[PDB]
C-alpha cells in the first residue's frame, strides 16, 4: 500500500542511522544520530526503543522492521485504544470529556512535561465548546490518522 | 475505606505513564503540523535533505511505542 517513492524516502532515513551500511541499526547508530540533534538518551532508553521493533531478538533494527514502524505510526487499533485509555485516567466523569484547564494542568505537570507553547498548540488543535470541555475522543481520532 | 484508598494509589500509578503516552503521541502528531517546522529554515532543510525530519519522526515513533508499553504495564 506504500508507493515505491515513499519506500525510498524511508530507506534514505534508514541509511542515515545505518552508517556502516550493514542493514541493521544498533544502539550505537540510533544514539549517535539522536545525539547529533541535541538529544541525550540513556543506553537503557536506546534498548527499549529498539526492542519495540526488534522482531528477531538480536537487538538490532533491520529495514523491513523500520518500514512497518514508519508506515504504521499511530494508525493502529491498539494505539487508538491505549491513547483513549490514557485520557480516561484523567476523566473522573467517564463521559469522554476533560476540561481544557485540567488537560493543561496534566500536560504541564506530569511525566515529560510539555512547555507552555506545546500545551498551547495542543489546546488550539482541539476545539473547546461551551463550558471548556474538549472531546478527547475526537482528539485521539485526529492524532491517529 | 482502606479498600477505597489503595485502589486510588494504584490508579495514581497510571497517571504518570498515561501522561507520558499522551505527550509522546501529541509530540509525534505535531511533527507533521507544528509551527516549529513552519519556518523558512525547515522548508529549505526539508528540501535539500528530507531525511532529517523523517529521522526525527522515526525517533518519536520509537518513543511513542515505549510509552505505550509502559502505560500498558500498569494495567
Ligand atoms: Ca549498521
Amino acid at each position: 500500500q506504500l508507493t515505491e517513492e515513499q519506500i525510498a524516502e524511508f530507506k534514505e532515513a534508514f541509511s542515515l542511522f545505518d552508517k556502516d551500511g550493514d542493514g541493521t541499526i544498533t544502539t550505537k547508530e540510533l544514539g549517535t544520530v539522536m545525539r547529533s540533534l541535541g538529544q541525550n538518551p540513556t543506553e537503557a532508553e536506546l534498548q527499549d526503543m529498539i526492542n519495540e521493533v526488534d522482531a528477531d531478538g538480536n537487538g538490532t533494527i533491520d529495514f523491513p522492521e523500520f518500514l512497518t514502524m514508519m508506515a504504521r505510526k499511530m494508525k493502529d487499533t491498539d494505539s487508538e485504544e491505549e491513547i483513549r485509555e490514557a485520557f480516561r485516567v484523567f476523566d473522573k466523569d467517564g463521559n469522554g470529556y476533560i476540561s481544557a484547564a485540567e488537560l493543561r494542568h496534566v500536560m504541564t505537570n506530569l511525566g515529560e512535561k510539555l512547555t507552555d507553547e506545546e500545551v498551547d498548540e495542543m489546546i488550539r488543535e482541539a476545539d473547546i465548546d461551551g463550558d471548556g470541555q474538549v472531546n478527547y475522543e475526537e482528539f485521539v481520532q485526529m492524532m491517529t490518522a | 475505606k482502606v479498600q477505597e484508598q489503595h485502589r486510588q494509589k494504584h490508579f495514581e500509578k497510571r497517571r504518570m505513564p498515561a501522561a507520558n503516552l499522551i505527550q509522546a503521541a501529541w509530540r509525534l502528531y505535531s511533527t507533521d503540523m507544528s509551527r516549529a517546522y513552519l519556518t523558512a529554515t525547515w522548508y529549505k532543510l526539508d528540501d535539500i535533505m528530507p531525511a532529517v525530519k523523517t529521522v526525527i519522526r522515526s525517533i518519536r515513533i520509537l518513543k511513542f511505542l515505549v510509552a505505550k508499553r509502559k502505560f500498558k504495564e500498569t494495567l
